[PDB]
């Protein structure tokens, strides 16, 4: 019986959610061709 | 930039050879394996005299400034005067005997060094055979 | 001890991993398709591996002009 | 040059033999 | 009840003012040899010739220094790493000239250091304490045991050890930069995790103990007097420093056990400088910190410098000025 | 009860991360800058402002990456996006440095906003705020240095940029052009950042060293419960340990960590009065009396007149490169440069 | 399940291998387990420096640091370190890297299938740590057994091959070492040399046959010490200058490894004839002697008069003198007048470098080591760009050596560190006071104050 949705969970996302993005967008850099 | 034949023309004798972006990335590899650990960069790290500039080599006797003729200094290296004959200091494929790092570079393969040698200069500037000044 | 459901408790919930084995992959993809497919050169302005010089001209394209400066790093770029 | 080498030698030997000799004169004794 | 075990009976004796110690039998005579030595030598000791070519660098507070620029300027380059006592000199003068003050002050201090390491376990063992704080005082110990004998031994003189002198500690430092690319070397950025993070943290556990103390005086007095030595009661309220710093950034950053707390102050910094030490110890034999010149390159392969090739050229500029006559050929080898 | 009122009761509402009335200016401040920071070291580059990469998209890695400054030609601009300079156009917007600016503003608005909340805490649970009083000298850091030092030089282009490698150079900038170890108040910094790390590794491993024996394990860190009123560890046999091992020890716990919150705290306090001197270049560059010793005289050498020749490899060796705007080109000849090197 | 938790040992989880300290046959298989993982990778690396190997290249300029390791014993190598058999080498690889399964093996069984202590099943095998005694009865037999190593070594230089001799005419080659020195005074003279420039303590052992005889030396008075310490216990004057337990022989060890560490990031570093450079590169004293050489090869080759030419500063550029009067090479090199490698004692004379030996006797394989040993300096980075710290990113070279030292200096550096931890814990252990100060006994407050 807990919430959800709390400042916490906000806290959390807005930092990993652009992480998870950048981390797939660096590693998409180590394939770019010179 | 890009690496384009305009920077792939280079003279192989007065004619021009064209290079691959395989045949020049080969050739830097096989200058790295090879060369590099004196001639890093395009100077000489043994005698700071005699760098690998093309105006260097055009000016080496016979002239270096050519593909053909750096094949024939990599078979038959001379001093820069042509007088004296440094195979026996210098890695040739006439001292596989001494220097084991040139016993495979075969026809193809050291034309990408003759390749190397004088298509980085265009693509450097200075820096090819200008030293720590130009780093 | 504030109310939180614990960390222990959410990620090792399954309920999580339905969420999270299809959200962290697919922003791990998009965040690939913002640099494979190109937007990564785009929002930012970050040159491509063919764009820091001309094709002959090897100058720094460095800005000069502080209220003519916008107008002046299009300048460099419609010289690539 | 010749005196001070010996001076040195036989301070830094005393020295040295009272560090070695007083912790081979029972050190795991000396404890609260 | 000889005069041994009458001697050991004050060597041991927790009752001195200052605890000897049978690593302090050598830490002493050692540590005063290179005190005496040390202030003799920042006050009159004539020009050393450091690099070994004749040009002789003035340390001494009488030849024209002041506390800052002054120095005890290491050992000739033409000695190396030899073995040089007074009496492997045939004058006081040349022993003056090459350098021979420095190595008897680094010998002497490290062998005297090292002697201060035991010595400070020594105690811990006397008084009933757990005996690690010589292990963290092993941090500034490697730290001069790498720039007064690792780095000499590695670069194969006593030359090339640190300066015994402010200015003189900053010309190895950026000589070692100009060398080694000490700032791009991952020790010594673990190093300055280490010492930027200890004084994070001494600023941390100063402030958030200070902050927490209970009232036990009056505005008109000082809070320090809150505390009688030797107290049962804790002067603070370890409690409130939790509740206050895990509510600054949230609860579980947060060390709510003193004791787990008081390792981390400890080794936080020990195993940063203990890294860092090991920067000094690795670039010693010119494992060289991170090269990245001329790393980034276009699809033409023109060079696109970063900000490694911005110190790349600084590193440049204090190589080939450093030791301005030393050199005679292109390779900076050792 | 109106809505301050309620504001104020969810804003201080029990959490996970505090947000508080500071979380206002600090939460969004604190997320954009460093938020900006990785979105600038991922993404933009530093060809316009620096000729520089300094970017992962164009293959430098974290050490290499930064956000860097903007141009000279901006001078002290604020470089709002939509400012005349970018005109809204957040493509322009990051060539221009104006990520930096970005970085620079909102950090340091998150900096008052994260100072803000340890007072904003610290009202809360009752404590003191030495914590925001100790945080003061990282502020003061980040506004000598950051803010300060390039208001004082010509533009943002001479403060540091966000990156490993361009601090690196920002260090090695100081010590060619400023001389900035010869400086007296950058010396009283490394005093207090060491005699900092010295007080955290001396009085971490004399508590964990004095430690009574409250369990009987030995693992010692399960002796301790947070609510107990003993004294964790021996402050007598630590006093003891030090008076006869150092000469001299600290008696009072409050005096000891009043000593290590002023240490560092006092250390950067002074370099910030080091690097406001340097942002109008008033540098302990020379010792006059020396130089007037060396200049008459060809045979005096201090490692002092060797760290100025140092200085003056680093200021034209880096230049022509590190100051890109100045059109410094330095031919092959007027490099101050040793023998064979 | 015993010493499993924190409630049944005292000891936590980072620290959980302090539970096995009276657990013998978990503790044994602890150890044996470890023993196979050391075996696995000298297995596993010589198969990775194998299956990556260009024998073209020379050993240094690979990356290789147990390739130069096998080929220093006589394995594969002929004339000046160039291997023409691979096979003694991926041997050494598979007959470790199998080993360790049987190691691996039997540390799994003792570890997590065996007895937990050996105290009831055997008390020939089962010990004390206390018990002391039986402490050099496992001690001699380890002594013995370092004897028969120290004796294969030999049995490898006498019989089976002979080691790699740097000091072989006419370059190096494998050389079976027939008369090693079987001399105490030399034997034991290198151990009262100075550890100080030009005496270089032990590191200055410059010819196989001190190394040879050296190890008959170490290797007999080991097996004459293991019968030793296996036929006595230990005496009145040792039992009151240790601490008798199982961390005090730790720390006991530690500190010997931390000793033994620090000599051999010194030997790799300073010695090449155990170390030789057509396996390991140059050294650095190597280099830079290397690199004086070849500009006095270059310079009167063009027709400089090499022993008047001045340096910038008054010295000899190409010939200055040692402090103890030696012509020895100008520059900065001059810290490295110390140094003896085989392509310079033709030109060392009786006054140091023979000038008349420079000028018409440096032959051209002499000129080629020179050039090779200074462009293959042991400067590096730690991404592995050759050179200096301001060079650029064409030569990917970092010497053996400088992997050698430095990690060997890492390495014995924290073992000196847990030296002193556990030294310092098993005197406080065996006291009574590691765990912490009894509050109702503090020995302060039963000691007199200062002042
Ligand atoms: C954020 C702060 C922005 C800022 O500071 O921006 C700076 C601007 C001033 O702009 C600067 O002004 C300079 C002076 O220019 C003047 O002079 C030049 C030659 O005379 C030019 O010709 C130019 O036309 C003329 O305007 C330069 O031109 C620079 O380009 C430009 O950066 O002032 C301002 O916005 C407001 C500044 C007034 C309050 C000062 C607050 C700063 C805090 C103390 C730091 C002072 C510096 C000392 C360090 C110690
Ligand atoms: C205390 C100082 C210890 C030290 O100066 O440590 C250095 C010494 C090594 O001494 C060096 O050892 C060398 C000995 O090698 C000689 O012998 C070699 C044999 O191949 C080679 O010929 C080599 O080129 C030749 O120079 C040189 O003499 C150096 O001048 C000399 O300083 O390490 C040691 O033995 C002592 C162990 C040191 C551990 C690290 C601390
Ligand atoms: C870490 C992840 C990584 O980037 O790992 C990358 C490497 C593999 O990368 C390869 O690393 C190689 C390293 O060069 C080595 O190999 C080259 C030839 O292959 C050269 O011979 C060169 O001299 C030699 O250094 C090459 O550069 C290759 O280009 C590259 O592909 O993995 C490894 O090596 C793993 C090695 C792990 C063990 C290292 C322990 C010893 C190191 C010293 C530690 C103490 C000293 C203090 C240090 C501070
Ligand atoms: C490589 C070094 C090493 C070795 C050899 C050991 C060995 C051991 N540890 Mg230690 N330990 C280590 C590192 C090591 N540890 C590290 C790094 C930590 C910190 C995480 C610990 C923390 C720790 C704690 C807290 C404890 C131990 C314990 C133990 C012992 C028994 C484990 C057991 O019985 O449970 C059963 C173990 C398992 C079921 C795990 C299975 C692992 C298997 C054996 C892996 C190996 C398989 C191998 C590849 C097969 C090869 C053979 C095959 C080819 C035929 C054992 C002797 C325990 C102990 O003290 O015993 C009383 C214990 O409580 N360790
Ligand atoms: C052959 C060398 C050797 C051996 C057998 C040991 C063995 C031990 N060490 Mg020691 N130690 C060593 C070298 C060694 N150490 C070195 C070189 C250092 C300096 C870095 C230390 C520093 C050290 C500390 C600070 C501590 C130990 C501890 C221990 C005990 C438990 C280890 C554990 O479970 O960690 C598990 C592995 C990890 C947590 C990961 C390691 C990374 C065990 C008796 C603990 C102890 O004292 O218990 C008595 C302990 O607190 N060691
Ligand atoms: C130097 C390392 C070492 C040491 C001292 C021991 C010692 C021992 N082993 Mg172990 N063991 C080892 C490595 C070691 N082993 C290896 C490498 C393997 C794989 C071949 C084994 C596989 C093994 C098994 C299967 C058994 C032993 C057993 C024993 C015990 C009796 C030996 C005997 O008389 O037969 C003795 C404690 C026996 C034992 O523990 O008795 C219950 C036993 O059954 N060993
Ligand atoms: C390398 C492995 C090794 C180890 C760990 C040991 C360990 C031990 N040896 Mg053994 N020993 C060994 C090899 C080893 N030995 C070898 C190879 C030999 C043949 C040369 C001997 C010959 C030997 C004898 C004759 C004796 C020992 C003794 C001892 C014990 C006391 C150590 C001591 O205090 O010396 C530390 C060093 C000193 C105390 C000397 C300090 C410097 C002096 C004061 C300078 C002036 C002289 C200790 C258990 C003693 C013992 O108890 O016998 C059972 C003893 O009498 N050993
Ligand atoms: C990270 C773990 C690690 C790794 C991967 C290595 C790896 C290495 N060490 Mg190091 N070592 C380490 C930790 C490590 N060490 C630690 C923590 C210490 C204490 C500080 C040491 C102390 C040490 C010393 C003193 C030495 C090494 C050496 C070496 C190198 C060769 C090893 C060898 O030949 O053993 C040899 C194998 C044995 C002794 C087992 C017995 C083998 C028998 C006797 C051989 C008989 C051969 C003969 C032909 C037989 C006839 C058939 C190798 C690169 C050596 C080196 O060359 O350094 C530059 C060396 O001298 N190590
Ligand atoms: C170090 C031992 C070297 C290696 C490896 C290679 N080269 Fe070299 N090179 C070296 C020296 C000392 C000299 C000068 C020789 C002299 O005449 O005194 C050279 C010279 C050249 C030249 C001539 C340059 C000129 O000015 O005319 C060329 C073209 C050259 N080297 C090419 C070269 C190549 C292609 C190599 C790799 C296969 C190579 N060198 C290796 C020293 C060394
Ligand atoms: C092989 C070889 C060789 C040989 C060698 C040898 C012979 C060696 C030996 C060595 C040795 C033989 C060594 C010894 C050492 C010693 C030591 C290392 C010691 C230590 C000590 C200790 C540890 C002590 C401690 C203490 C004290 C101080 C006091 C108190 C008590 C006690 C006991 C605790 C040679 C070089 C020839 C060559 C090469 C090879
Ligand atoms: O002496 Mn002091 O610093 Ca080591 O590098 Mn080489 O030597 Mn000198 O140059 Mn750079
Ligand atoms: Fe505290």
């Amino acid at each position: 019986s807990y919430p959800i949705f709390t400042v916490r969970w906000v806290a959390v996302h807005t930092l990993a959610v652009p992480t998870i993005f950048f981390l797939g967008a660096i590693a998409a850099m180590q394939f770019i061709q010179r | 930039a890009e690496l384009t034949p305009e920077v792939l023309t280079v003279p192989l004798n007065g004619k021009t050879i064209t290079l691959t972006e395989k045949q020049y990335l080969e050739g830097k590899r096989l200058f790295q394996y090879a060369c590099a650990s004196c001639h890093v960069g395009g100077i000489t790290k043994t005698n700071p005299s005699l760098d690998l500039r093309t105006e260097t080599l055009a000016l080496a006797t016979p002239p270096r400034d050519n593909i053909e003729g750096l094949v024939d200094y990599m078979k038959n290296p001379t001093t820069y005067d042509g007088e004296q004959e440094i195979a026996e200091v210098h890695p040739s494929l006439r001292s596989a005997d001494i220097f084991p790092k040139m016993r495979n570079l075969t026809e193809k393969d050291l034309v990408a060094i003759a390749g190397h040698i004088l298509v980085e200069p265009k693509i450097l500037g200075d820096k090819w055979g200008g030293g720590k000044v130009y780093y | 001890t504030t109310g939180e459901r614990p960390f222990s408790d959410i990620i090792t919930s399954v309920r999580y991993w339905v969420i999270h084995s299809i959200t962290i992959p697919a922003l791990f993809i998009a965040g690939w398709l913002f640099v494979s497919t190109g937007l990564a050169y785009d929002v930012f302005g970050t040159p491509r591996p063919d764009s820091y010089y001309a094709q002959e001209q090897r100058s720094i394209p460095l800005v000069t002009d502080r209220f003519e400066a916008k107008q002046q790093v299009e300048t460099f770029l419609e010289q690539l | 040059m010749e005196t001070l080498k010996i001076t040195v030698y036989i301070v830094v030997t005393f020295f040295v033999l009272l560090f070695v000799f007083g912790f081979l004169s029972g050190d795991p004794a000396r404890n609260p | 009840a000889n005069l041994w075990e009458r001697f050991c009976n004050w060597v041991t004796s927790t009752d001195n003012r200052l605890y000897v110690g049978w690593f302090g039998v050598i830490m002493i005579p050692t540590l005063l040899a290179a005190t005496i030595c040390f202030v003799i030598a920042f006050i009159a000791a004539p020009p050393v010739d450091i690099d070994g070519i004749r040009e002789p660098v003035s340390g001494s507070l009488l030849y024209g220094n002041n506390i800052i620029t002054g120095a005890v300027v290491p050992s000739s380059n033409a000695i190396g790493l030899h073995f040089y006592p007074i009496w492997e000199a045939a004058s006081l003068d040349e022993w003056l000239y090459n350098g021979g003050p420095y190595q008897l002050i680094i010998f002497h201090f490290l062998l005297g250091a090292s002697c201060y390491m035991g010595r400070q376990w020594e105690l811990s063992y006397r008084l009933g304490m757990r005996p690690w704080i010589c292990v963290a005082y092993s941090a500034p110990l490697a730290s001069a045991f790498a720039v007064f004998l690792i780095y000499p031994i590695g670069q194969g003189s006593f030359s090339d050890g640190m300066p015994l002198g402010i200015s003189g500690t900053f010309n190895f430092m950026i000589v070692f930069q100009a060398e080694h690319n000490i700032l791009m070397h991952p020790f010594h950025q673990l190093g300055v995790a280490g010492v930027f993070g200890g004084a994070l943290f001494c600023a941390m556990h100063g402030s958030l103990v200070t902050s927490s103390l209970i009232r036990e005086t009056t505005e008109t007095e000082s809070a320090n007097y809150g505390y009688k030595f030797g107290q049962e009661e804790e002067t603070y309220n370890i409690v409130a420093a939790h509740g206050y710093f895990g509510r600054l950034i949230f609860q579980y950053a947060s060390f709510n056990n003193s004791r787990s707390l008081h390792f981390f102050l400890a080794a936080w910094p020990v195993v940063g400088v203990w890294f860092a030490a090991l920067g000094i110890s690795t670039m010693a034999f010119n494992l060289n910190g991170f090269n990245f010149n001329h790393s980034v390159i276009d699809a033409k392969g023109n060079v696109i410098n970063t900000w490694a090739d911005i110190i790349n050229r600084a590193n440049l500029g204090m190589e080939v000025m450093h030791e301005r006559n030393a050199h005679n050929f292109p390779l900076d080898l050792a | 009860r109106g809505w301050f009122d309620i504001l104020d009761d969810w804003l201080k509402r029990d959490r996970f991360v505090f947000v508080g009335w500071s979380g206002i200016l600090l939460f969004p401040c604190a997320y954009l800058a460093l938020g900006g920071w990785l979105t600038g070291t991922t993404f933009v580059t530093s060809w316009y402002t620096h000729g520089l990469a300094s970017s992962y998209l164009e293959g430098c890695n974290f050490l290499t990456v930064a956000v860097s400054t903007p141009a000279n030609s901006m001078g002290h601009s604020l470089l709002l996006l939509w400012g005349p300079e970018a005109q809204g156009d957040f493509t322009r917007w990051c060539q221009l440095g104006g990520l930096w600016t970005f970085i620079a503003l909102h950090g340091a608005f998150g900096l008052i906003g994260f100072m803000l909340r340890q007072f904003e805490i610290a009202r809360l649970v009752g404590v003191r705020p030495y914590n925001a009083i100790a945080f003061s000298a990282p502020i003061a850091v980040f506004v000598s240095v950051f803010l300060i030092y390039p208001l004082g030089q010509s533009s943002w282009f001479f403060a540091p940029s966000f990156g490993v490698a361009a601090i690196f150079r920002f260090l090695l900038f100081f010590q060619g052009f400023h001389n900035w170890t010869l400086n007296p108040f950058h010396m009283m910094g490394v005093a207090g950042v060491l005699g900092g790390a010295l007080l955290c590794a001396i009085h971490g491993a004399t508590v964990e060293n004095t430690l009574f024996q409250d369990g009987e394990g030995a693992s010692t860190f399960r002796a301790f419960n947070p609510t107990q009123a003993e004294e964790t560890y021996s402050m007598v046999t630590a006093n003891r340990f030090w008076s006869q091992i150092f000469g001299i020890a600290f008696s009072n716990k409050r005096w000891l960590h009043f000593f290590m919150l002023f240490v560092p705290v006092t250390g950067l306090w002074m370099s910030a009065i080091g690097v406001v001197g340097l942002a109008l270049n008033l540098r302990s560059y020379d010792f006059i009396s020396q130089e007037i010793r060396a200049a008459e005289d060809p045979e005096f050498e201090t490692f002092y007149t060797k760290n100025l020749l140092l200085n003056e490899g680093i200021r034209a060796w880096m230049a022509p490169q590190d100051q890109p705007h100045e059109n410094f080109v330095f031919p092959e000849e007027v490099l101050p440069r040793g023998n064979a090197l | 399940a015993t010493n499993r938790d924190q409630e049944s040992s005292g000891f936590a989880w980072w620290a959980g291998n302090a539970r096995l300290i009276n657990l013998s046959g978990k503790l044994l298989g602890a150890h044996v387990a470890h023993a196979g993982l050391i075996v696995f990778w000298a297995g596993a690396m010589t198969l990775f420096e194998l299956a990556h190997f260009i024998p073209e290249k020379p050993m240094y300029e690979q990356g290789l640091i147990l390739i130069p390791h096998i080929a220093t014993l006589g394995w594969g190598v002929g004339p000046g370190g160039e291997v023409v058999d691979t096979f003694p080498f991926f041997v050494v690889g598979v007959v470790h890297l199998i080993s360790s399964a049987v190691l691996g093996f039997g540390g799994v069984y003792h570890a997590i299938r065996g007895p937990e202590t050996l105290e009831e099943y055997s008390s020939f095998f089962g010990y004390d740590w206390k018990d002391k005694n039986k402490m050099t009865t496992i001690l001699g037999f380890h002594l013995i057994v370092l004897g028969i190593g120290a004796l294969l070594l030999v049995a490898k230089a006498m019989f089976f091959g002979g080691l790699y001799d740097t000091w072989a005419p006419g370059g190096g080659d494998v050389r079976v070492i027939t008369n090693p020195t079987l001399d105490p005074r030399v034997i034991f003279g290198y151990l009262l040399k100075s550890p100080f420039g030009g005496e270089g303590w032990i590191v200055s052992v410059n010819n196989l046959e001190d190394v040879v005889g050296g190890h008959i030396w170490i290797g007999l008075i080991c097996i004459a010490g293991g019968i030793w310490h296996i036929l006595t216990t230990p005496f009145g004057w040792a039992r009151r200058a240790f601490i008798w337990s199982g961390e005090a022989y730790l720390s006991y060890s530690l500190g010997a490894l931390s000793m033994m560490g620090f000599i051999a990031t010194c030997f790799v570093w300073f010695n090449n004839t155990v170390y030789p450079s057509e396996f390991y590169g140059p050294t650095g004293p190597e280099a830079s002697q290397a690199q004086a050489m070849t500009f006095l090869i270059r310079d009167q080759k063009l027709g400089a008069n090499v022993g008047s030419a001045q340096g910038p500063t008054g010295l000899g550029k190409y010939l200055m003198r040692s402090p103890t009067g030696e012509i020895i090479f100008g520059g900065e090199t001059m810290r490295f007048w110390d140094f003896r490698g085989p392509w310079l004692e033709p030109l060392r004379g009786p006054n140091g470098l023979d000038l008349n030996k420079i000028k018409n006797d440096i032959q051209p394989w002499q000129e080629r080591r020179a050039a090779e040993y200074m462009t293959h300096a042991p400067l590096g980075s730690l991404n592995s760009v050759g050179g200096v710290a301001t060079e650029i990113n064409s030569v990917n070279f970092v010497s053996p050596r400088s992997w050698l030292a430095t990690s060997h200096f890492v390495l014995a550096f924290f073992f000196l560190v847990g030296h002193l931890w556990h030294a310092g814990r098993a005197r406080a252990a065996a006291a009574g006071f590691e765990k912490g100060i009894d509050r109702e006994s503090e020995p302060v407050l039963s000691m007199p104050s200062l002042d």
